[PDB]
């Protein structure tokens, strides 16, 4: 209704896993990370569509192979998990870590469901996924929106 | 109605000094003019954004607002909120002042601009003259703007800039000139009460004069040699970044309002529905006290002031996007050698039909 | 005129900062790492760079103040800031910033 | 409609009408289906409905 | 000697404002045609039939012969075979491209033998972080974009796909077809007399 | 019995600034957004004065409307 409260934070804290449906010009769902971001909650975003099984590169390691062009033969790199690395490198008073997804979209529904069930264990971890859609920034739980 | 009456009277019926109410009032239409030029301001960007838009095949701003009316509001706070720079050597105090001279006396000719009668801030006994008299500020404020720079650049466009602006002055007055011949005097007033009745009419060409120079103000892409980004990158504006520069990119579309205004009220008129609307006597109406039909013909005068300033707004911008420019040799040759000596034979031209024929004069 | 070699998180300069001007100067050989905060910072760690940046302008320069020269010279302190970074010495700022790995993402040293 | 299979597109409001491929994935009731043509082999993703497993 | 100046100013004055006249009413004409934006996020261009977007992986076709990294201007896939000891069969453990660095030339999917390697028409990559632009063995398969099933935009054929004579794509009704017949269409009227 | 001119009066450029900021603007939006891609040149001069007329007025209410494109029916 033009201005919005925080009622977005608290669906997120209830839910856990959220599914935004922001607008295709992408300059109206910046002030709800805004909100999630003033309470306590630490965002990053990280653009789905480039992520691996999602559970390796989430929750466990996964060795990540860069670019050779004719040099420096195959080399792998071992980062780190992408979310147990930043659960642990949380500023001191952190209410929790909320994983933003850019293009939701192109995920299918098997690594949906596995983001919401994702979001029970791991405590302090919040789950958003801007699955492309409707006219105006309204959210619903991962959780539903499949099956 | 007249709005002063009551409000003097009403602040009065309490006491609070009688003289003093009159002093209370001044700053109302001090800022419903300022009011109106702002909200002229936004129209002037909108209209220029959006008729470039349809004259290329094209949408202009349409995600700001809902068609974009939200968007001169953007472009103007972002240059509010962005951080202003100062270059190593400028001048720290010309350099401040130069966008602010540029736009001052372009907000104080709104004193004469009419919008029907009793509609505007204290008709003046020197009126379009007074206007001439200021128009001639804004070079101090280019001059000013290319001095403190430590950018070569930026000062051959602010000598550029104070060059043209004095090459059309001489036929921007000489245009008024002999309509201040017909008009029996200098209040925008009493220029247009003389269309009882337009100068256009009778001025075919010192309205051309008039326009042209007042469209070579360094305005319109006909000329905006100081903006012309291709020959010379913004001239003296490349060095103005938060609202210092918004000051130049305001400066620039009241200067086109108020010369949109003023050649409406010169050549055509800000009252007068085409026919001789206070001849209205077949509705039987007591206008002298009449407390509406005072009300209908105030819009009807508002409406026609802005049709007819709209119109020349709307060519403007219109021909910014069809005459080629030129470089800046061909524009000082428009002044002092084709306008300048079209201005003395309209003024000549003039002079000898009001002295053979006094009637229609 | 100045002389510079500016990239990312160096940049060397011909000249001498008395306020926030550069004003070349022929003998000054200023430095500005990381200005743009991409890495945080320790004491011990900014006085290495200075230390390596003395003994790469000192030591070694018996040629001319081309810019290749400044080059030459922003390029090993940068491979020295980031040899610094794999050491772990310094580390990435994390702040709310763009936050892009320009000098390679964190690995777990396999 | 599984993979492996040879399909045509029966759909007219679409670029890829009357064209033929093979099924290369299906997951989430769409298909991808691959247009081996031209010179580099295309993949396009459909609905179950917009094919036809022609034989 | 002073006439022909004249007249010749006059000839020139009067041909440069019938020049300016003529171009205000073209441009004052131009307003009036219907704008031919496409107006991207709701009215995205559907791509051609050989558009060249990200690259689409089938893991299993893979044999790892590495032509893809051969025939790469800057031999990018990055390909990890550990070469299996049953009888001779490599096994592929790791396939990847860094779409940062890619060119989107297609020479590998051109060379791929088994069609295992495949364009897509997903031209909307963009990330905060190029880092992860590298791209997994799985990541790249993902099941394209297809911009047509998108309940958010009206999608706009391109010129080579408009019936003939049609040049803009906007105003259009909902049975077009490309140009003409198509081969087998031809042959089948070609077969009755 | 307040039927005062002094009093209709108020009523009426009461009732004018209403007409002024709050209802012909919305119509203005009506208007211009149904004939857009469908208007003639003067078509297109009268709805850019309309705008230029009750600007003052279409911004009031402009943060106040959606015109996005309204999803589709997608299977169809
Ligand atoms: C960004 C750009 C746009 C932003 C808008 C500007 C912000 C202000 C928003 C407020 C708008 C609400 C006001 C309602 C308008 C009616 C008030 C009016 O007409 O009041 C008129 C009175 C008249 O004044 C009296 O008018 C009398 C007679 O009219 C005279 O007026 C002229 C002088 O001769 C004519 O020539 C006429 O013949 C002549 O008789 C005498 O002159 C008196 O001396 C004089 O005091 O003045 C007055 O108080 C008027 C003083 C207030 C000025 C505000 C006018 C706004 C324009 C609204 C136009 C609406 C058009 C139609 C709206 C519906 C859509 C179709
Ligand atoms: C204790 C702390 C105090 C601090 C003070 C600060 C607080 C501020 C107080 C509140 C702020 C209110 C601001 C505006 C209120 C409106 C006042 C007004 O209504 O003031 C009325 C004023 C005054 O003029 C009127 O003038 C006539 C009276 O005559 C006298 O009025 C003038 C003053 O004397 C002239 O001198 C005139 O010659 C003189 O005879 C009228 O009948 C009224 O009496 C009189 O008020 O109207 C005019 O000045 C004419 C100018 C308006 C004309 C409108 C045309 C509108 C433009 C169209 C809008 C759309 C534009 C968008 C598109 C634009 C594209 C170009
Ligand atoms: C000489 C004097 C001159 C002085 C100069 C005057 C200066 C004026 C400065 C003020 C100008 C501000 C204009 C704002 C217009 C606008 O926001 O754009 C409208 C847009 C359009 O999107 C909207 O968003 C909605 C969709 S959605 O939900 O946001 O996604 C939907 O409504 C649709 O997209 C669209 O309507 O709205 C937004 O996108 C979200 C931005 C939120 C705006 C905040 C609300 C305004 C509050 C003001 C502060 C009050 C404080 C007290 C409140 C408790
Ligand atoms: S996809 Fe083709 S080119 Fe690439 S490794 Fe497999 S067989 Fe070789
Ligand atoms: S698109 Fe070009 S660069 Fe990328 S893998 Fe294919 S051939 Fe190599």
């Amino acid at each position: 209704g033009l201005l919005a409260g925080y009622q977005f934070v608290k669906d997120l804290e209830s839910a856990g896993a959220l599914a935004l449906f922001v607008p295709p010009e992408g300059g109206f769902e910046g002030r709800y990370q805004r909100r999630l971001r003033s309470k306590g909650y630490t965002t990053l975003p990280m653009s789905a569509p480039g992520l691996g099984d999602l559970a390796a590169y989430l929750t466990q390691e996964h060795g990540i192979r860069p670019a050779h062009t004719g040099k420096e033969d195959i080399r792998v790199y071992f980062q780190p998990p992408l979310v147990t690395y930043h659960l642990e490198n949380l500023p001191p008073n952190a209410k929790g870590l909320v994983l933003w997804l850019i293009d939701g979209k192109r995920l299918s529904k098997q690594e949906f469901a596995y983001l919401a069930q994702l979001t029970q264990t791991l405590p302090k971890f919040k789950v958003v996924v801007e699955v492309g859609g409707d006219r105006v920034v309204r959210w619903e739980p991962l959780a539903d929106w499949v099956a | 109605i007249d709005l002063q009456g009551q409000f003097i009277s009403a602040l009065q019926s309490l006491g609070l000094s009688h003289d003093l109410a009159k002093l209370l009032w001044l700053p109302l239409p001090m800022l419903m003019m300022l009011i109106v030029a702002t909200v002229g301001v936004l129209v002037a960007v909108w209209l220029e954004r959006k008729i470039s838009a349809a004259v290329q095949q094209r949408i202009g701003p349409e995600y700001i607002g809902p068609l974009g009316i939200l968007a001169p509001l953007a472009d103007g706070l972002k240059l509010i909120f962005k951080e202003d720079v100062l270059p190593a050597n400028s001048d720290r105090w010309l350099f401040t002042l130069g966008p602010a001279v540029v736009v001052i006396p372009v907000f104080l000719s709104y004193i004469i601009v009419p919008f029907g009668q009793n509609l505007l801030i204290s008709n003046l006994a020197m009126g379009v003259f007074l206007w001439i008299a200021l128009s001639s500020i804004a070079p101090i404020g280019l001059l000013m703007a290319g001095y403190a720079s430590n950018n070569k650049y930026s000062l051959l466009g602010g000598l550029r800039a104070a060059a043209q602006s004095i090459s059309y002055e001489i036929p921007l007055a000489l245009a008024v000139l002999a309509v201040a011949m017909m008009s029996n005097g200098l209040g925008t007033v009493e220029i247009v009460e003389q269309q009882s009745q337009w100068n256009v009419w009778r001025q075919p060409i010192g309205f051309l004069v008039f326009w042209i120079a007042a469209l070579a103000e360094c305005e319109r892409l006909p000329f905006d040699l100081p903006e012309a980004e291709e020959e010379l990158v913004a001239g003296y504006q490349t060095e103005y970044a938060g609202m210092k520069f918004a000051l130049f990119y305001l400066g620039a579309y009241v200067n086109l309002v108020l010369s949109a205004l003023l050649v409406s009220v010169l050549y055509f008129g800000g009252w007068s529905f085409p026919i001789p609307l206070e001849t209205i006597a077949n509705l039987l109406g007591v206008s002298e006290t009449n407390p509406f039909l005072q009300i209908a013909f105030a819009v009807l005068g508002i409406t026609m002031t802005l049709i007819k300033a709209y119109f020349f707004v709307f060519l403007a911008i219109l021909l910014r996007w069809t005459v080629p420019r030129v470089r800046i040799d061909q524009l000082l040759d428009l002044g002092w050698k084709f306008l300048l000596p079209v201005g003395l034979v309209n003024l000549l031209l003039t002079a000898g039909l009001k002295l053979a024929f006094p009637v229609a004069f | 005129m100045l002389l510079k070699s500016t990239t990312r998180h160096v940049h060397i300069y011909a000249g001498h900062v008395v306020d926030g001007e550069v004003h070349p100067d022929t003998e000054t050989l200023t430095l500005n790492v990381d200005p743009d905060n991409e890495l945080e910072w320790n004491e011990a760690a900014l006085a290495k760079v200075e230390a390596k940046f003395r003994e790469l302008v000192a030591n070694a320069a018996g040629e001319d103040l081309t810019e290749y020269n400044l080059r030459r010279i922003g390029s090993d302190l940068e491979h020295f800031i980031r040899s610094l970074l794999m050491q772990g010495e310094i580390g990435y700022n994390l702040n709310s910033r763009v936050r892009n790995y320009s000098l390679g993402i964190p690995r777990v040293n396999h | 409609i599984l993979p492996g299979m040879t399909v045509k597109v029966t759909n007219p409001n679409d670029t890829y009408y009357q064209f033929q491929g093979i099924v290369q994935r299906i997951t989430d009731g769409k298909v991808a289906v691959l247009f081996e043509g031209g010179n580099w082999d295309k993949l396009v993703t459909f609905q179950a409905s917009e094919l036809e497993p022609v034989v | 000697k002073f006439l022909n100046q004249i007249t010749n100013y006059a000839k020139e004055a009067v041909q440069s404002a019938k020049y300016i006249g003529q171009g205000l009413s073209v441009t004052f004409d131009h307003m009036r045609r219907r704008p031919i934006t496409v107006q991207y996020p709701y009215e995205k261009l559907i791509p051609s039939e050989r558009f060249r977007g990200r690259i689409h992986f089938e893991f299993d076709k893979c044999i790892a012969c590495e032509v893809c990294v051969r025939v790469c201007p800057i031999n990018l896939p990055v390909v990890d075979w550990v070469f299996n000891k049953e009888l001779k069969k490599k096994e592929l453990k790791h396939y990847s491209i860094d779409f940062g660095v890619c060119i989107f030339c297609a020479n590998c999917v051109e060379y791929c033998p088994t069609n295992c390697l495949s364009v897509t028409e997903e031209y909307e990559l963009a990330t905060y972080d190029r880092h992860e632009l590298n791209y997994d063995s799985v990541a790249m398969g993902r099941i394209p974009y297809k911009v047509t099933q998108d309940p958010m935009v009206t999608p706009i054929r391109e010129f080579a796909y408009l019936p003939a004579g049609v040049m803009s794509g906007h105003d259009l009704p909902a049975g077009a077809q490309r140009a003409g017949e198509r081969p087998e269409a031809i042959a089948n009227t070609a077969k009755s007399s | 019995m307040a039927v005062s001119t002094e009093l209709l009066v108020l009523g009426v450029y009461g009732a004018l600034a209403g007409l002024y900021l709050l209802v012909v603007p919305a119509i203005v939006y009506a208007y211009l957004n149904a004939r857009w891609y469908v208007a003639s040149s003067f078509e297109r001069a009268f709805m850019y004065f309309l705008v230029t007329f009750f600007f003052p007025g279409l911004l009031l209410l402009a943060p106040f409307i959606n015109f996005r494109p309204q999803p589709r029916s997608l299977n169809s």
